């Protein structure tokens, strides 16, 4: 919706689909977590994607939780807070 | 989430019989016992002066009780996002919005006074609805006491699965076409009986997307049908969470 988060959701997008899918069924990787409509707590998933998983995919510095949340809505993945 | 999408978690729109303009919206996994509370006859409710209470439409197939709930005050609160006509008109809108827009849902009416402002209403929508979101009537058992409140309606195709994995008729994915090992990773069957298709989750989702991170409608490329991406996740976490919910189901 604004003009500076499209960029970014475009990376957020990337990091989550590119992740290495999970061998073990029980411990799932993020992006089979959302394909399988688990609620996603933001403090995980932004945290998880301040590991490193932005600056793979080509994104140098931070997101905030909130840009995360609008992220996830955007997608129609449900998310909540911790 | 460690449970699996529950069998059944409803949205309802609660109407007043002595007065039809008192409203009330909540939700459930079991819509008759909720309306017995609400009526006072079942311990459990939040006021007899409105009672008997009827539902006179809800939505169903919510994929967590999460989700539900952050969809059931999303209707309880327009103003940030009281009458048949607005409430009506909100759940139109909200079914479009993106954060519910791809949820797997379908929108039940029991009344037809409601039904009939919904397509009232319909008729003047700016956008259409999704083709795949069914919208279902069932007036005057009937109503909420016939939407089955337990995993039986998927019943064979669950035992479907217990065969196929258990055994490790696995056999190699539909769409990369790489051989699965047993157990390695999240491995998600075909519904349409007769068919015993499997491929890794992640390639599904890569098949029915053809911008997008959650599957909606598609087809199976090994039989051709077609498949709801919900049912398929509803089987999924049933078989890897939930080991003790299919075994009352099966009588295992
Ligand atoms: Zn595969
Ligand atoms: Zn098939």
């Amino acid at each position: 919706p604004t003009d500076q988060q499209v960029s970014l959701f475009r990376y957020i997008t990337q990091a989550v689909v590119t992740a290495p899918r999970a061998k073990d069924p029980a411990n799932p990787s993020w992006h089979e977590k959302m394909l399988m409509y688990d609620p996603i707590i933001l403090e995980d998933l932004t945290a998880w994607l301040n590991s490193g998983q932005l600056d793979r995919v080509g994104y140098d510095g931070e997101v905030a939780p909130g840009d995360v949340k609008k992220w996830c809505e955007s997608k129609s993945v449900c998310c909540l807070w911790r | 989430q460690c449970k699996p999408i529950p069998a059944l978690y409803t949205v309802y729109v609660l109407r007043s019989t002595v007065r039809h303009a008192s409203l009330y919206i909540g939700s459930t996994p079991n819509p008759p016992r909720r309306l017995k509370q609400h009526n006072g006859l079942v311990p459990g409710g939040a006021r007899s002066s409105l009672r008997p209470w009827e539902m006179v439409a809800l939505v169903s197939g919510f994929p967590s009780m999460v989700a539900a709930l952050k969809f059931q005050w999303a209707l309880t609160n327009p103003h940030l996002s009281r009458s048949l006509a607005s409430v009506v008109a909100n759940l139109h809108l909200l079914l479009r919005v993106p954060s519910f827009a791809r949820w797997p849902l379908r929108v039940h009416f029991f009344r037809r006074d409601v039904f009939a402002a919904w397509e009232k209403w319909c008729a003047a929508a700016s956008e259409r609805l999704r083709p795949s979101l069914a919208v279902v009537t069932d007036f005057e058992c009937w109503g909420i006491h016939a939407l089955p409140l337990d995993y039986e309606p998927i019943k064979d195709y669950v035992a479907k699965g217990q065969e196929i994995f258990e055994f490790e008729r696995q056999g190699a994915c539909v769409v990369c076409r790489e051989e699965m090992a047993s157990g390695d990773g999240l491995q998600a069957l075909c519904t349409n009986q007769g068919c015993d298709g499997v491929g890794h989750l992640s390639c599904w989702s890569r098949h029915f997307l053809k911008d997008s991170i959650l599957p909606v409608q598609g087809q199976c490329p090994k039989c051709g049908g077609e498949m709801e991406w919900g049912n398929m996740m509803k089987e999924l976490t049933l078989r890897t969470r939930g080991q003790k919910e299919v075994e009352k189901l099966l009588k295992r």
